[PDB]
């Protein structure tokens, strides 16, 4: 994680972009219009969408 | 005259035939429509997992 360089008395904001690639198992159930990932994030879309 | 061997004559039952046959072993088997892990899994997310 990048966080600001000290300066004395300051308020520093730092930014930091992690891209990450994860490999999970998505779920979907009937009527299969959405499925979920392993992260539990939804998506509302069907799997078969195409 | 001569002597006869009892099977040479031609036998009559006077009995009543009953015919009783055991109701054999039967084994039955551990059937489960789902198992635990199944309807675990059912679930579209699990909390602990996620």
């Amino acid at each position: 994680k990048y966080n600001p360089s000290r300066v004395e008395a300051f308020h520093r904001y730092g930014t930091t972009v992690n891209c990450i690639v994860e490999e999970v198992d998505a779920r979907s159930v009937y009527p299969y219009d959405e499925f979920v990932l392993a992260t539990g994030d939804f998506v509302y879309m069907s799997p078969f969408y195409g | 005259s001569h002597q006869l061997s009892r099977a040479d004559i031609t036998t009559v039952s006077t009995f009543i035939d009953l015919n009783i046959t055991m109701l054999e072993d039967h084994e039955f088997v551990p059937l489960e429509v789902y198992t635990r892990h199944e309807i675990k899994d059912s679930g579209l997310l699990d909390y602990t997992e996620v």
